[PDB]
């Protein structure tokens, strides 16, 4: 019985460990998600993958998952492993609300899940999750927040990050076009359609190929709005009008 | 040899090698000789040491007032079966208020040590128990082995260089069932001088004798009271 | 014995190149990957006679690059499998510790995955000088920039530092990469001095795939 | 006894779960089956050939009902199918004992696919070798979902599973539109199962089940002969 | 339950999974700490900021109580669960014996937690090393460190992480008695220490001092911009 | 059996309790303290039987100090009081229910001052003033006689002075001394340990 | 390739018990000498760095008021055995109202030393000396990673163990005094350690019949050194 054990927990002789690096190797391919904020509001831009002509296009979202009443997440990686995590921190936020009668702060929801994710990399002889995912949300302590999880179990706060297939190309351009605290929730939308114009090799930016959801703070609402397919393409062509203007005049 | 790793695996010849390697552990410890008369049961051990200033490792232990044992092998598994041995004697004395018989004690050991010889990742007990005791039927000499196979015998010897002691016991066992306590002991003491190199024999600090007797509680003699028994032996012929 | 090891692209072969540049002695080069032969048994004898001929000539230091190749992959064209790998590498290791006259030979080493090859070779006496190859530092990355930018009529806009930090763990090859790529970009438009946006497009092309 | 308590499904160095990739090979070598929803109900049709004339075809069934209004077919290996049927029969009951309501078809696939994902990570088990097609008409609108051995799921208009599934999906793409009745979808489900069957497609070589707003039911071989007649 | 011996002996007398975990420490970022006679000063280098992240979620100096600070190296995911198990124990000390936790006590808890975890079934060892710094009752400032095998060990000045042998060799030729003369002069030893390490020229360093009665008080990058000016200004005139 | 009091103002909360630790018929300790801090702006005032007032109220204290270290900020007085109500209610239907009566006082920078009321059955009440013990029957009627929602903290002390002098006129227990706190934007402040000389 | 942890050799001993015997050859050396006047017991510290605080490490630690200890090999897992010995001497005092003898402490630890496996995970890699004065006078015991203990008179354990034992068999006799046994041990430690001998590299402790376990400190210790 010890001949068949694969030892998914031990170190390697060079010091690092192989199992989560194979998972973060798989997190590169198969998906593209990004977020941005500088002011009132925060967005999640995600690219759809299965664009076959025979699907029902239901469940209000594809890679966006509403977690709390004022925060949501975008996921990347193995989709079946994602469904277990998404309905796991969905009731971490509810057992907080049962205990304190107050909505959960957005940061310590991430730390609670990233401790469950860390435990499989550390004992049990168990396959870790090949899932990395984003976090938007609002709380009264710091306002609009943006986090990023990794399959190793370590998180981080950010301002704009992509976990796409060409995510290094996206990050290299996000730190080429940015402004700290002045990107309103229209310039960020124009910047969002600019970034996934680059990283998507399928050109011309099909409006059914991407999904965009925004979280804006209305007084006691915190409206999480998945914007429909009638206002994507007018935001698509708005990027197209200015690029023919800027190329010809230069 | 891939058939040489775990206790569960049978050989293609049908001999489990992990049991056969625990027989090598009992052949490493020093020799000891047990034998019995009609009315007595005497076992004699031979101690060893590491340096000349370190003390000698004892081997004869006291289980009960009518049962004593002698060990050979690694000493840690010896105390593991010894604390099982003492426990099974005094609870039978707690329940039935009687001395637990010897032949019924050893069958508890044979069922105890057979269990880790069949599971996975469980070593055998490397130990060399020679048991001397009293039933209502007189003296008994029993030996065990790490194959969980206990033997009824009348004189045996186990440990390092013990085949030379067995040849002495075969050609003198016609005399054993008649003699008193005095030359019953020094019959056994002539077996321990057989299993030694030809220069050092019995220098009163490496030998121990334990006797249970028909009106005599089990008694261990150590390195001063050995000297009455040890005197009265002839010189080694050369 | 002498040996190098490190990540893919640090300076184990180039360094040997400079070594030979300085030298005034015999020198050879061959790759372990080519040692396997689709037949059986030859490669070993090849090693034997090769060591022989090398030893027979002169003050000499031969070198093989990437022996771990023979211990990492497997080519279906090979007749068998490890069933020759083992024996060949064995005789090989012997041929550096021959009881007979070792002669005037010293050997260097250069592998990317040293951890996984047969440690038997790593025995003291067969291999003596054992040296790591690290990630060069950014403050030295500036020197590498200087290297691959000295004798090119660059444009004045060269702000190399804001280009150094792009790949947080880049290699000394990446410098040459960006440089020659930007030069190509210049040649396409027949320009001469290499401007900064050229560095931009360079970092974008060479790295983002 | 006890188990193994270690996952025998690990990541490749190329980042692919190899045992799930092998389980999809066993799904592709199964019996072909198609499923079509059209505007008032869903049609599930499969292909059931006994190996010889000795078998009793009225003994086992490919098309199985889960509740009053949910049916379920497969394309994979046999004995794995009956396990997660009996699992899904039970899951529809614990929803009903809490809420006193027939389960939505979406929430069933939430919980059946959660079993299959849980079963490809836990210790000492090989994954399932079946893919499913689940129908049902909850709140008027019908539904058609497809799971996989990995644990994901989709929402199809029309799809095919089994052998030559890549040819059926091209055939359905040139056939299906938004506006069909239930009896039209039956006629084009036989027309796509005729692409891969043998010469004789009788009333017992196939097995068809439908949903309405009247509920899920399974066709008897009488009217299956009438649909097989005047076909192709 | 997964029952398997992970850490076992070598045929020559080593524990390989322990000393493989020591190399995961040997490429984490450098953490340096010295102690003054009244104010301790420890500060990690290599913040490695990419100017698009929240600066507070990347911190590696936390507090276990009001008096006990802690820095580390190795991999961060194993760190913040050892810290959260130390926060419970130092809080459970107060429900017991009434005084706050002595700095020697909380090192024995971390070291004994880390040893028995190289001893159990089916567990790889931790891959972190720590520096525990506090000024206990009766104002005696002292520090410790913790090897991944679990040997707690006091020091007067130490450094861990990537490039820790060169910094430790630098301190012994530099640690005098008058180096800890002033509270601003002990900081000039640390800023001279990590500048003799991986670059971090005022932009990747974050010192954090503690004056034996305060909590931790991180100076923002204005005094480090001031201190690295004057530490290099004295170097400018003498050489 | 004891007596504590909860006057709450516009930007302050004035709390006070007695100092007597009782026994069979004697008083063991005359300067006991019923006051337990958890944060810089949250107090706790516990009344009940012998073992449960000490150990429950410090069980809550270690959970509030832990919340500040894990996150860097404190609980609100609303959330801190509502965390306590879950702990009695879960331990109520148990083999060992706690029998304590308490009221919690807190200030926040968002909703200002706050006062909550509980009992040994874990029922919350946001109240402008409250009291426990048998002295609550004597002293609530003076307190709603003279309460204004806009009351200054100087006259709120002398209202508490008036509310305790009647307690030493028609109440059969002894109760000589009373310890007084005040909570505001600057945190906890100790006021004068008001008392009545029995010499 | 990979055996289990519980496998016999073809020569019959074990694998990982015998490997743990090799591990205590890397520890610092330690000398204990039994004398009828009392038990003296010394060690080196192996100071690595000048920046290191020297007194934070220890090898002599007490078990009870009349029993001292000395550890070698690894250190981090020695503290598990020390804590089991301290609890055992207090359970014996609680239930029998007396002091546990020095021998019966050792077998209480030696039963724990070989209990690893795959149920209920490796042998301990330390070696211990137990010096104490019970009612049979001064005692000196030595246990093993194998769990085998035996009374010694002058035992030297550590990396310089076999080099010291040979130089210790020539000077020991049964009628020593404690004042010369202390001096005879530091002559041996002066040879075998790397650095020079001073008041910080070593430490001692003696147990007497009269007084309890006493550990020397850096004031009364260097009068032995300057009068070596
Ligand atoms: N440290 C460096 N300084 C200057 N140039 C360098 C440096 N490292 C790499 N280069 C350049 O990149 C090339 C790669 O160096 P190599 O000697 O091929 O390295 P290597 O690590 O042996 O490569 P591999 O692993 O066999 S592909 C050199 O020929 C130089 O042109
Ligand atoms: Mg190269």
């Amino acid at each position: 019985s010890r001949r068949y054990d694969s030892r998914t927990t031990i170190f390697s002789p060079e010091g690092r460990l192989y199992q989560v690096e194979y998972a973060m190797e798989a997190i590169g391919h198969a998906g593209t998600c990004l977020g941005i904020l500088a002011n009132d509001g925060v967005l999640l831009a995600a690219e759809r993958r299965n664009i076959h002509k025979l699907l029902d296009e239901v469940f209000f979202s594809e890679k966006i998952y509403k977690l709390n009443e004022d925060m949501a997440c975008s996921v990347a990686g193995i989709t079946s492993d994602a469904n277990v995590l998404t309905n796991e921190l969905r009731l971490i936020a509810q057992r907080y609300l049962l205990q304190y009668q107050e909505p959960i702060p957005c940061e310590q929801l991430v730390t609670a899940l990233c401790d469950i994710k860390q435990a499989y990399t550390q004992f049990g002889g168990k396959r870790p999750f090949g899932v990395s995912l984003l976090y938007i949300g609002w709380d009264k302590h710091y306002g609009f927040q943006l986090y990023q999880s990794d399959p190793s179990g370590n998180y981080g706060g950010w301002k704009a990050t992509c976990i796409g297939n060409n995510s290094a190309a996206a990050v290299s351009m996000l730190k080429q076009d940015y402004k700290e605290g002045e990107m309103t929730l229209k310039s960020a939308l124009a910047l969002a359609i600019k970034v996934l114009n680059k990283t998507m090799d399928v050109s011309k930016l099909s409006a059914e190929k991407v999904e965009i959801a925004t979280l804006t703070r209305e007084n006691g609402k915190t409206v999480i709005r998945v914007l429909k397919q009638k206002e994507v393409e007018q935001l698509i062509k708005k990027h197209e009008e200015e690029e023919a203007k800027a190329e010809r005049e230069k | 040899n891939q058939y040489d790793n775990d206790v569960t695996v049978w050989s293609p010849q049908g001999r489990i090698h992990q049991i056969e390697y625990a027989m090598e552990a009992v052949k490493q410890g020093s020799a000891t000789v047990g034998l019995k008369s009609k009315t007595h049961a005497v076992l004699v051990a031979l101690k060893r040491a590491q340096s000349e200033l370190a003390a000698h490792q004892k081997k004869i232990l006291h289980v009960d007032n009518h049962i004593g044992i002698s060990i050979a092998g690694l000493t840690a598994d010896a105390r593991l079966l010894c604390n099982f041995m003492r426990q099974e004697c005094l609870d039978s004395r707690f329940v039935f208020d009687r001395p637990l018989p010897v032949s019924r004690l050893v069958s508890l050991i044979g069922s105890k040590t057979q269990i880790p010889t069949q599971r996975y990742g469980r070593r055998p007990y490397g130990v060399g128990l020679l048991i001397a005791g009293y039933d209502d039927m007189g003296p008994h000499i029993f030996q065990t082995c790490p194959s969980a196979n206990y033997f009824d015998c009348r004189a045996m010897s186990i440990g390092a260089r013990s085949q030379s002691a067995r040849t002495y016991l075969e050609r003198h066992m016609s005399e054993f069932m008649e003699c008193n306590l005095n030359e019953l002991v020094k019959h056994g003491l002539r077996a321990l001088r057989e299993t030694l190199p030809a220069e050092q024999d019995l220098t009163t600090k490496n030998v121990s004798i334990g006797i249970v007797g028909k009106d005599l509680e089990f008694t261990i003699y150590d390195d001063d009271d050995v000297s009455p028994f040890l005197e009265g032996l002839e010189e080694r012929p050369q | 014995g002498v040996i190098l090891y490190g990540p893919p692209g640090t300076g184990k072969t180039l360094l040997a190149k400079a070594v030979a540049n300085q030298t005034s002695a015999t020198f050879l080069r061959v790759v372990g990957s080519e040692l396997i032969q689709k037949y059986l048994g030859d490669g070993p004898k090849l090693v034997r006679e090769l060591f022989r001929v090398a030893e027979e000539h002169a003050p000499s230091i031969v070198f093989i690059d990437e022996i771990d190749a023979i211990g990492t992959k497997r080519y279906d064209s090979n007749s068998g499998g490890e069933r020759e790998i083992q024996r060949t590498m064995l005789e090989l290791l012997n041929q550096l510790d021959g009881f007979d006259s070792r002669g005037d030979v010293k050997v260097i080493m250069a592998t990317n995955r040293i951890e996984t090859l047969d440690p038997a070779l790593i025995r003291p006496g067969r291999i003596d000088r054992k040296i790591e190859f690290p990630l060069p530092d950014e403050k030295t990355k500036k020197r590498i920039f200087q290297i691959h930018t000295s004798r090119m009529t660059l444009a004045d806009d060269v702000t190399l530092d804001d280009l150094i930090m792009a790949k947080d763990d880049l290699s000394g090859a990446d410098i040459k990469a960006i440089c020659t790529e930007a030069g190509l970009m210049a040649l396409r438009e027949r320009r001469m001095k290499v401007t900064n946006e050229d560095f931009k497009k360079s970092k974008e092309n060479v790295l983002y795939k | 006894e006890r188990g193994y308590s270690f996952s025998l499904t690990t990541f490749s160095p190329s980042g692919k779960l190899v045992q799930i990739e092998y389980a999809l090979a066993a799904v592709a070598g199964g019996a072909p089956s198609v499923g079509i929803k059209a505007a008032n109900g869903v049609v599930l049709a499969t292909e059931k050939k006994q190996k010889s004339i000795l078998y009793d075809e009225r003994s086992v069934h490919k098309v199985e009902p889960i509740t009053k209004h949910i049916g379920l077919v497969y394309s994979g290996m046999g004995p794995d199918y009956r396990v997660l049927v009996h699992r899904a029969r039970k899951l529809a009951q614990q929803y009903y004992l809490v809420y006193q309501e027939p389960i939505p078809t979406a929430q069933l696939v939430q919980r059946v696919a959660s079993v299959m994902q849980e079963y490809t990570q836990s210790g000492g088990v090989r994954p399932f070798g079946v893919s499913l097609l689940i129908c049902g008409w909850n709140e008027g609108r019908p539904y058609l979902f497809q799971s996989d051995p990995s644990g994901a799921y989709f929402a199809w208009k029309a799809t095919a599973m089994g052998k030559n599934y890549v040819n059926g999906k091209t055939f359905l793409e040139k056939r299906y539109n938004e506006d069909l009745e239930l009896e039209d979808a039956i006629h084009t489900a036989i027309l796509t199962l005729k692409e891969s069957f043998e010469g004789q497609m009788t009333e017992d070589n196939i097995e068809v089940g439908i949903c309405n707003e009247a509920g899920f039911r399974r066709l008897t071989p009488t009217e299956v002969k009438d649909y097989l007649a005047a076909i192709a | 339950s997964y029952d398997r011996a992970i850490t076992v002996f070598s045929p020559d007398g080593h524990l390989f999974q322990v000393e493989y975990a020591q190399e995961a420490v040997k490429k984490g970022s450098t953490a340096v700490g010295v102690r003054g006679r009244d104010i301790v000063v420890l500060g990690v280098e290599k913040k490695s900021v990419a100017k698009l992240q929240d600066e507070r979620t990347v911190r590696k100096i936390c507090a276990l109580d009001d008096n006990v600070c802690m820095a580390f190296a190795g991999l961060t995911a194993d760190a913040r669960i050892v810290i959260n198990r130390a926060r419970v124990e130092c809080q459970s000390h107060r429900l017991t014996v009434e005084d706050p936790v002595t700095v020697e006590y909380i090192t024995r808890y971390i070291a004994s937690l880390k040893q028995r975890y190289t001893q159990s079934n089916g567990r790889r060892p931790f891959g972190i090393s720590a520096l525990i710094v506090g000024f206990d009752f009766d104002g005696t400032p002292r520090l410790y460190q913790t090897d991944p095998s679990g040997t707690y060990h006091a020091w007067k000045a130490n450094a861990i992480g990537r490039g820790a042998k060169s910094v430790r060799e630098f301190l012994e030729k530099n640690y005098t008695d008058e180096a800890i003369e002033t509270d601003d002069l002990t900081i000039k030893l640390v800023i001279k220490a990590l500048l003799e390490v991986v670059q971090s020229g005022g932009k990747n360093i974050e010192l954090a001092v503690m004056r034996r009665d305060q909590s931790l008080k991180i100076l923002n990058p204005e005094e480090i911009e001031k201190y690295v000016a004057e530490i290099e200004k004295e170097k400018e005139e003498n050489e | 059996m004891e007596y504590l009091i909860g006057i709450q103002g516009p930007d302050y909360v004035l709390v006070a309790s007695d100092r007597v630790a009782a026994s069979n018929i004697v008083q063991m300790k005359d300067d006991h303290d019923k006051m337990f801090k958890m944060s810089e702006k949250i107090l706790l005032l516990c009344v009940g039987e012998a073992g449960d007032t000490v150990q429950f109220a410090e069980y809550i204290q270690k959970n509030v100090q832990l919340y500040k270290m894990r996150n860097g900020y404190e609980l609100s007085p609303t959330a801190a009081a509502n965390f306590t109500r879950r702990n009695l209610a879960d331990c109520l239907r148990s083999r060992t229910p706690y029998h304590v009566n308490l009221l919690l006082a807190g200030y926040d920078e968002h909703e200002g001052p706050a006062l909550y009321y509980m009992d040994y059955l874990a029922a919350l009440a946001k109240a402008p003033f409250a009291a426990h013990g048998y002295g609550a029957f004597l002293t609530l009627s003076i307190l709603d006689r003279y309460y204004t929602p806009t009351i200054s903290r100087e006259r709120a002390v002398e209202l508490l002075r008036k509310c305790l002098e009647e307690l030493q006129k028609r109440f059969i227990l002894n109760l000589p001394t009373f310890s007084v706190r005040i909570i505001d934007k600057n945190g906890i402040h100790d006021l004068d340990n008001i008392s009545f000389p029995k010499q | 390739y990979d055996r289990g942890v519980n496998t016999f050799s073809p020569e019959g001993r074990l694998f990982q018990v015998e490997y743990a015997i090799e591990a205590i050859k890397l520890g610092s050396t330690a000398i204990g000498i039994q004398t009828s006047e009392g038990v003296c017991l010394a060690v080196e510290k192996r100071i690595t760095s000048p920046l290191m605080e020297p007194s934070s490490i220890e090898k002599i630690v007490e078990i009870d008021a009349h029993i001292g200890c000395a550890m070698s090999g690894l250190i981090a897992d020695a503290k598990t055995l020390i804590d089991k010995a301290r609890v055992e001497t207090q359970n014996h005092w609680f239930t029998y109202n007396e002091t546990m003898t020095v021998e019966s402490v050792t077998q209480a630890v030696s039963n724990l030393a070989l209990q690893f496996g795959e149920e209920d995970s490796r042998p301990f890699g330390v070696a211990l000396l137990f010096g104490g004065v019970d009612e049979k006078g001064p005692q000196l015991f030595h246990m093993d990673p194998s769990g085998t203990f035996v009374q010694c008179d002058a035992r030297a354990i550590g990396s310089a163990s076999e080099g010291a034992q040979s130089s210790l068999q020539e000077v020991y006799h049964k009628s020593m005094t404690l004042k010369e046994a202390i001096k005879s041990s530091l002559i041996i430690l002066k040879q075998v350690m790397e650095e020079k001998l001073n008041a910080t590299n070593i430490e001692l402790a003696t147990v007497q019949p009269g007084q309890n376990f006493h550990m020397f400190t850096k004031e009364e210790l260097e009068e032995v050194i300057k009068d070596i």
